[PDB]
């Protein structure tokens, strides 16, 4: 397919930005500059997330099947890929010792948001069960409105992985909000470092 | 025999006639005017034997001229719509009407001169296709009107009777009766019927009894004279005191077989009666509305021709003028040429 | 009407189709054994919808294939001849000697097999030519003959009327009266119709409360084992001692649906009774002689078989063998031969 | 990946060779060709089914990730994969009505075939559940940390290969079993539906990609 060709090399090229922005912000964060620079390095960091959402939607539109089974990440982050991508309160759970020391605001905030997206990830992972489900149980009865059907669950599938994808950018926007700039520097540092050490074990487990 | 099959039958092959184009019609048959009907080579090679030897050797698009597979009667267009749709469907159809009907509204069209000009046609054109049945037909209609109709459209009655061989035996016999019981003169006859009817017709004439004057020496050398436009040799012969031009019925002569301008040219001479009656009982208006040239009947008005006289039957110079003239031309347009003047006259 | 004219357009129309050639014939139809018929396009375009459609299509020297356009039951020759001569004239063609008459010499060719299959072929012609007239003529036929037919032929008649959908309406529900009323097997009703039919009769026979007992779930196993020639699943049912060969009669299924080798290798196990009768009252041979395969009947001859029995209405193998044979083959050579075989058996 | 290359396209070939062999045992069927024939038509459905096998054993040492991804299968197939391919439970459901009608000792012996396929398909479920969480356990080590990770590494894919040749040896031994139970004529037919419905998905996925 063109146009997964097409998005294997607009992510490999998303990879090096990514790679580029994270040694930049830890050049920022090491070199302790200033709130304004370091704050504009957080913001293009949400832009290229921003950036990474958009090339998602478009490569889900190609082949949507191909996203879901993410053979598209490395080896490593296979074993934590849902429904296309990573699970926000689990890399909250990687970033928690970064960002001390907290404000009680921020801790309730932080704890709101994690119980808030612990039931958004229950109820779309249940909806996306019960899809599957109804996919699974028609296949077998059609095989052993047809194509309505095939449209409206390709639909529905599309909204899901529209929707997960909302949520991640939503909560990544609201961390961005909740910490100050150089707690949101020293978070995003943090995922990159995770993300390039996830590959890294994939390349291990490839060698 | 089941009739309901065959009616069924009939139908459908009337309407393979009356659509011909969307029941791929295979041959075309044109007439002398230019129009052309559409028919189908099997139909009329199974009921005309005539049609099938000529298709058989047409064959060795596919046209078929009827002015030469014809070739010896003009015959009109409604005639042979008439002759095709009884061979397609075995069943009689009227014309429209207007062409075996005349221009008088008190004639009811069963002697006048286009239903029998329309008989006439139909029976040459069953006779030429080999029909006995529409040759036996219209033999029949033939022989119960001959008797009501003016002679002079007897004598084109018996002209077809001849042409049509052997198969008109009974027309032939009662035309020829019908002629020789009647004092027709032997001119009219020479000029119209050929030389070997003509001649079996005064030697029947003579052998049953009959009388048969001989023909007047100085009329027939007046009516040679007449015939050959040559003014100065009339001239010569009336300078002899020896004929006349009543007693040779000139202008009835001249007005029925001669040009136009050779009758104005003996009316301007202003010597015969212009009102002289015929042996056979007309005048001379009677037999210019039959010749049907206005020219003729403007000059014997101007000339002083009185229009109130009728001939033996009853007819005057108007009946005949409308019962000569097709029933189209007034809804060729000469004949209405000469209605319309003879009307125009009547108001007056 | 007149019914001269009519008849001498029949007779004409008679002469086209007994020699087409003669009479520029522009089509031909090409049957399924290899012959072919010539034909007028005008003539088949007007007298039925059906031509006229498929003459329309074809145009947008011309062959039409009956095997395309009639797909769904092998007509004859004869049957094309008599619906084109009664589209030619009109008229009833009556069948060649050997076509509605059998082999058998005791028979009146009345009610027989070689006849009722002429009248099927041919109303189901008259069917695809939407011919109404003949269509209702031979529904009359079969109606009239249906009463005296063995229902085996029945149950074909009763396939071409439902074939023939809503216009053979009254042959098809005597048909259904008939075998409704009869003890057609259930396996014989599922191999002779389709779904609709047999669920249709069904639910005829259970509302008026006749004896429709169910078929046995074993019995249906070692049927359905036999259909699909699996002698060896057979052979393990018998093992089991579920089943018997006698109580599943098949031996007869295997003659009369089943293939001939599937049948052969039954009877190499020799485990039933060759002369066993069913509850129609049939015995294999008589299956045998009714299927016309030569090699089922001569293995049931080398083995053990009474021919002298006889069925409920009373004929015998020979006669079966000569009823289901036409004429014609003693004046495909199957009948022929199963019949010369089961004489020879007479007399030794 | 040469590897993976050279896997796909053997079942290209795979693919292509069971279309065939299908035609071929339908045609024979529908001929009505001797037992001889046609057992001998089963035993190669079954020796290609073999071949599978080894190909897939083939592709699971060079990539065990890429079996379990199912995206070497058309999208409708993946509905229905289990470590690596289909459930042989499911599939015996599906091809039951058309090796009908069964003995009741076949009937027996297929029906103990399917609740022990289904028992080891549980037992293979379970365990690859543990194998599973054992790795997200083990994996979240290394990343923390800056001898082990790469014997652990090398024991987590020698335990996933092996699941996956549990996997296939179960699908064969149901398969052979199926093949042992049941006459020539009636495994033929089972092989025939299990064809037709394996080609039937395969359209109705290029029908969904269209
Ligand atoms: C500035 C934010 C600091 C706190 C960050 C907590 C974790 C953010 C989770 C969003 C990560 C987005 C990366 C998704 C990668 C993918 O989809 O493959
Ligand atoms: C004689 C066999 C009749 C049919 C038996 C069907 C049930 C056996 C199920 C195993 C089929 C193996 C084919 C799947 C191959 C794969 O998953 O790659
Ligand atoms: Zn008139
Ligand atoms: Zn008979």
């Amino acid at each position: 397919n063109s146009g997964i060709a097409a998005f294997e090399m607009e992510y490999t090229h998303w990879l090096e930005e990514q790679n580029r922005r994270v040694s930049e912000i830890r050049t920022a964060l090491q070199a302790h500059i200033g709130d304004i620079e370091l704050k504009m390095l957080v913001d293009s960091c949400l832009n290229h997330y921003a950036n990474l959402f958009r090339m998602k939607a478009d490569a889900a539109k190609a082949d949507v099947f191909f996203l879901m089974s993410g053979m598209w990440r490395t080896s490593t982050e296979r074993f934590f890929q849902w429904i296309g991508g990573f699970r926000p309160s689990e890399l909250l759970n990687v970033v928690m010792p970064y960002v001390e020391p907290l404000t009680d605001q921020q801790l309730l905030e932080v704890r709101n948001l994690q119980q808030s997206s612990q039931q958004a990830e229950e109820a779309l992972s249940q909806g996306l069960d019960k899809l599957q489900q109804g996919l699974v149980e028609s296949i077998a009865i059609q095989i052993k409105a047809p194509m309505a059907s095939a449209m409206e669950n390709l639909q529905a599938l599309e909204s899901f992985v529209n929707q997960a994808d909302h949520l991640r950018q939503q909560t990544l926007q609201q961390m961005s909000k909740i910490l100050t700039t150089r707690q949101a520097a020293r978070g995003l540092l943090a995922l990159g470092e995770y993300f390039h050490r996830l590959r890294a074990l994939s390349s291990l487990w490839a060698a | 025999p089941d009739v309901s099959a065959l009616q069924l039958l009939s139908n459908s092959f009337e309407s393979v006639f009356d659509s011909p184009d969307d029941f791929y019609s295979d041959a075309k048959l044109v007439l002398s005017d230019g129009r052309e009907v559409s028919f189908h080579r099997c139909v009329l090679s199974a009921r005309s034997s005539f049609f099938k030897s000529a298709l058989a050797a047409a064959k060795k698009a596919v046209k078929l001229e009827l002015k030469e597979i014809a070739k010896d009667y003009e015959v009109g267009f409604d005639s042979v719509v008439t002759v095709l749709a009884y061979v397609y469907s075995s069943r009689v159809r009227p014309p429209p009407k207007g062409v075996s009907e005349c221009a008088d509204e008190n004639c009811c069209h069963v002697a006048c001169r286009p239903a029998v000009d329309f008989m006439l046609e139909v029976l040459y054109l069953a006779f030429i296709f080999k029909i006995p049945e529409l040759i036996t037909l219209y033999q029949r209609h033939l022989l119960d009107v001959v008797d009501k109709v003016v002679i002079e459209d007897t004598l084109v009655i018996l002209k077809l009777a001849n042409i049509c061989g052997k198969a008109c035996m009974k027309l032939l016999d009662r035309c020829k009766e019908i002629i020789v019981k009647s004092n027709v003169d032997m001119v009219s006859l020479e000029k119209s019927l050929p030389e070997e009817l003509v001649k079996e017709i005064i030697d029947r004439r003579k052998e049953l009894g009959l009388e048969v004057p001989k023909v007047k020496k100085h009329v027939s050398n007046v009516h040679k004279a007449l015939d050959s436009d040559d003014i100065e040799l009339v001239k010569l012969l009336l300078k002899e005191d020896h004929t006349n031009l009543d007693d040779a019925c000139a202008l009835h002569f001249a007005v029925a077989y001669c040009n136009v301008k050779t009758a104005t040219d003996l009316l301007k001479l202003d010597l015969a009666d212009v009102n002289h009656r015929n042996p056979r009982g007309y005048t001379v208006l009677h037999v210019a509305a039959m010749r049907k040239e206005p020219q003729l009947i403007l000059s014997l008005l101007e000339k002083g021709a009185s229009a109130s006289e009728a001939t033996l039957e009853g007819r005057t110079a108007l009946m005949i003028a409308k019962q000569a003239t097709m029933a189209v031309e007034c809804n060729s347009l000469k004949g209405r040429l000469c209605v319309e003047i003879l009307e125009q006259e009547d108001k007056r």
